[PDB]
């Protein structure tokens, strides 16, 4: 059924991810992405390779597409600020950490790459 | 505990 098939294309890229081979997950992905459209986690796995390759102007993209759907995935906010933060856009990935403090309390992310920042 | 960054399904 639907939910299987767009399992299928996530299991078969995360075993990519797994071995170094972050294009061939980022090819995965974007055929449930596109299968589906719906599943945070599918763009969430998606902006990691991507963000592997140095591509952080994709990976910042695939990132808030896993906060338009789901919108509290603690994760796609640490991935979008990080992927900012080697973009440039360090005062939006500034506000996405903070935003990580709202979804977990103390998180150890949203205090230290928050403290990045400031390495002015 | 809190969620880390790098990390798939």
């Amino acid at each position: 059924g639907p939910h299987m098939q767009a399992i299928s294309e996530k299991d078969r890229g995360n075993g990519f991810f797994k071995e170094g081979k972050y294009e061939r997950a980022i090819e995965c992905y974007t055929r449930g992405i596109a299968a589906d459209g719906a599943n945070a986690l599918l763009p969430a796995n998606r902006a990691m390779a991507y963000l592997k390759i140095q591509k952080y102007e994709e990976a910042e993209k695939d990132c808030t597409q896993a906060i338009l759907l789901d919108g509290s995935y603690s994760k796609a906010f640490a991935r979008r600020g990080t992927a900012r933060t080697f973009l440039g856009k360090l005062n939006e990935a500034k506000q996405d950490f903070e935003t990580v403090l709202l979804l977990e309390p103390g998180n150890k992310q949203a205090v230290t790459e928050l403290s990045k920042i400031k390495k002015k | 505990d809190t969620s880390r960054m790098e990390e798939v399904d």
